[PDB]
RNA sequence: CGCAAGACGGACCAGAGCGAAAGCAUUUGCCAAGAAUGUUUUCAUUAAUCAAGAACGAAAGUCGGAGGUUCGAAGACGAUCAGAUACCGUCGUAGUUCCGACCAUAAACGAUGCCGACCGGCGAUGCGGCGGCGUUAUUCCCAUGACCCGCCGGGCAGCUUCCGGGAAACCAAAGUCUUUGGGUUCCGGGGGGAGUAUGGUUGCAAAGCUGAAACUUAAAGGAAUUGACGGAAGAGCGAUUUUUGUACACACCGCCCGU
């Protein structure tokens, strides 16, 4: 009868100044009519973006999850809310005749951010390993998992949300961790997987504003 | 109708496949998955409960969702294939792949191809019983 | 007949004869 | 008569071994006795892929693989054909199939 | 995009480990227990198997409380069918989950009691110890982790052999048996009647343990061979010398079960 589709406005979307690329696509609402409020409504979305598409020379497999925060004029600002890897990274990952080993942790930011890391390794076969199996003790494995969790915990809680998702990029956590167990066990494919948020401060505008310039 | 974007950009949308063994459904979503653009079941094409799952209506829903958002004004679509997950079958449906080709074929663009899959840690027990289906 | 069949046919005709064959009787 | 020295099961030293389903029929079989079928495949098939990498956005953009893992019970790995009887004398090699050629 | 409840810990997960057996898999902490290895420590026969008597003992089931997501005996329906009271599909009650009391049964199986001695090779694998070129990490040094080459001791198994056994299938034990004796516990005596009746005993119940006879019958049964069927793909005692299963051999037009 009546197009639903008459009455849609689009919004443009922007990622925080921590990435190079800012412009992450398009979005839909319907228009007020003093009923609901378009704000209303647009406010809470996230979307799922590729690292690629935020950074040029980064992996792919690596996503990150943006929340809108707040809506200034047909411009979408959103923030920091979550980060992934992709299915078949995780699936390819896991295999056979190896050990894995994973670590998850309570982390609180100095501005008050709190979130919940997770962090998955796997045991590396030698060079010259003629054994089909490469597999570690279990007091190898918790002393991994323990050097996970000081490492994952000593490079938060120091730093706040900025400099977080700025050693996220690149993944250094996953490197200082494989650094750091090579005496206990060797380890490959270390990563940080999964980032989740679990408690965010008061909303703040002058916060949104320096995060995004 | 629609966004006011230059000819070299390249408005994306995210494609919902859910490709059962009893049915297909082809979903189009924003970015955000929240607004619905056009969503076209393999059950509305063909008039018979054996085809809802053939790769002919999942071709013909393909065709028609793809007309109706280059109506609205999206050209590229991120690429969500879902099975029914749970306890159940891991593998998508025979709809999928035929879904899939006809919406390359209709000139929409491709973004990123995703398994959504929903896999449990473990689960509650399935049915069917301890000697399973005897058909 | 099944053994497993066969046994709890006797289980229930002894069942029926302890209710008919009653300890007050 | 005993058909098989391990029972056709992979028990050795313990006891009780929990069950999984089968993917075809929900039965349930003992872990180490089922059928197990690692399955890596490509998402779109090859005439798919030619049509998508032309409709792609991107530059040599690889395709995403698919990861499953299948479990039968035998009466379901003998229908389905992945597996099939053998002589008496070929039941005791157990080399997989030679499918790397 | 959130919230709530309950149940389960995928992939890693293996002819791998632990436990007397049932059985045991998210992280961390606490508590007690244990095998193996190392030992120029201590006691000095304290040991093995076991009537009586005890602890534990899957699932299902019973009685009280708490929860009830999923699945789901019984049941109500829809299909299929000559007929279905079944297989298939929709719901769904006890139950499935936790606490406290019962129950003591499984193809509870390696269908194989425990302790000790002897009797062929080979390559792996888990734990502990010992020795040794060489690669890696702890920025240097030993030393300790990850690999590599060996040795010893327990452990789960595998391949091979005219060691010898056995009706054979097969077994390094199921060997060291008419060339018959290392110690000891349980237990069988043609097939049915029958694990039935009765007595005793235990239990709330369901049932558990012990356990006949009258009568009836010339076979029942094991392993292997050649055929026939299928809605499956020089060597052996000897018969005998496409794969596979068989309770068929008058060979599926077979055989056979219960009203
Ligand atoms: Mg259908
Ligand atoms: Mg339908
Ligand atoms: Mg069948
Ligand atoms: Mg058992
Ligand atoms: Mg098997
Ligand atoms: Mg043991
Ligand atoms: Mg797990
Ligand atoms: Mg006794
Ligand atoms: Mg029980
Ligand atoms: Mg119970
Ligand atoms: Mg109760
Ligand atoms: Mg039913
Ligand atoms: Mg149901
Ligand atoms: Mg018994
Ligand atoms: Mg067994
Ligand atoms: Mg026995
Ligand atoms: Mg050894
Ligand atoms: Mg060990
Ligand atoms: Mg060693
Ligand atoms: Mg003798
Ligand atoms: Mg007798
Ligand atoms: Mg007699
Ligand atoms: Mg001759
Ligand atoms: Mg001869
Ligand atoms: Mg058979
Ligand atoms: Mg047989
Ligand atoms: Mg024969
Ligand atoms: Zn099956």
């Amino acid at each position: 009868v009546v197009d639903p589709f008459s009455k849609k406005d689009w919004y443009d979307v922007k990622a925080p100044a921590m990435f190079n690329i800012r412009n992450i696509g398009k979005t839909l609402v319907t228009r007020t009519q003093g009923t609901k409020i378009a704000s209303d409504g647009l406010k809470g979305r996230v979307f799922e973006v590729s690292l690629a598409d935020l950074q040029n020379d980064e992996v792919a497999f690596r996503k990150f999850k943006l929340i809108t925060e707040d809506v200034q004029g047909k411009n979408c600002l959103t923030n920091f809310h979550g980060m992934d890897l992709t299915r078949d990274k995780m699936c390819s990952m896991v295999k056979k005749w190896q050990t894995m080993i994973e670590a998850h942790v309570d982390v609180k930011t100095t501005d008050g951010y709190l979130l919940r890391l997770f962090c998955v390794g796997f045991t590396k076969k030698r060079n010259n390993q003629i054994r089909k199996t490469s597999y570690a003790q279990h007091q190898q494995v918790r002393q991994i998992r323990k050097k996970m969790m000081e490492i994952m915990t000593r490079e938060v809680q120091t730093n706040d949300l900025k400099e977080v998702v700025n050693k996220l990029i690149p993944d250094s956590i996953g490197k200082d961790i494989e650094k750091a167990c090579q005496s206990i066990y060797p380890l490959h494919d270390v990563f940080v997987r999964k980032v989740k948020m679990l408690k965010k401060p008061k909303f703040e505008l002058g916060k949104l504003m320096e995060l995004h310039g | 109708l629609g966004p006011q974007v230059a000819e070299g950009e390249n408005v994306f949308g995210v494609c919902h496949i859910f490709a059962s063994f009893n049915d297909t459904f082809v979903h189009v979503t924003d970015l955000s998955g929240k607004e619905t653009i056009c969503r076209v079941t393999g059950g509305m094409k063909v008039k018979a409960d054996r085809d809802e799952s053939s790769p002919y209506a999942a071709m013909l829903a393909a065709q028609d969702v793809a007309q109706r958002c280059k109506e609205l004004g999206i050209t590229a679509l991120h690429i969500k294939l879902r099975a029914t997950g749970g306890n159940r079958t891991k593998t998508p449906g025979p709809g999928a792949q035929s879904a899939l080709r006809a919406l390359a074929r209709s000139g929409m663009k491709i973004g990123r191809i995703e398994d959504v899959t929903p896999i449990p840690s473990d689960s509650t027990r399935r049915k069917g019983g301890r000697r399973g289906r005897r058909l | 007949m099944r053994a497993k069949w066969r046994k709890k046919r006797m289980r229930r005709l002894k069942r029926k004869r302890r209710k008919m064959r009653q300890r007050s009787k | 008569t005993k058909k098989r020295r391990n029972n056709g099961r992979a028990k050795k030293g313990r006891g009780h071994v929990q069950p999984i389903r089968c993917t075809n029929c929900a039965r349930c079989v003992p872990k180490d006795k089922a059928i197990k079928k690692f399955v890596i495949r490509n998402i779109v098939e090859a005439a798919a892929v030619r049509d998508i990498s032309e409709a792609s956005v991107f530059d040599a953009y690889v395709l995403p693989k698919l990861y499953v893992k299948l479990h039968y019970c035998v009466s379901c790995a003998i229908h389905s054909k992945v597996v099939r009887n053998r002589s008496r004398e070929a039941r005791k090699d157990r080399t997989p199939p030679p499918r790397f050629r």
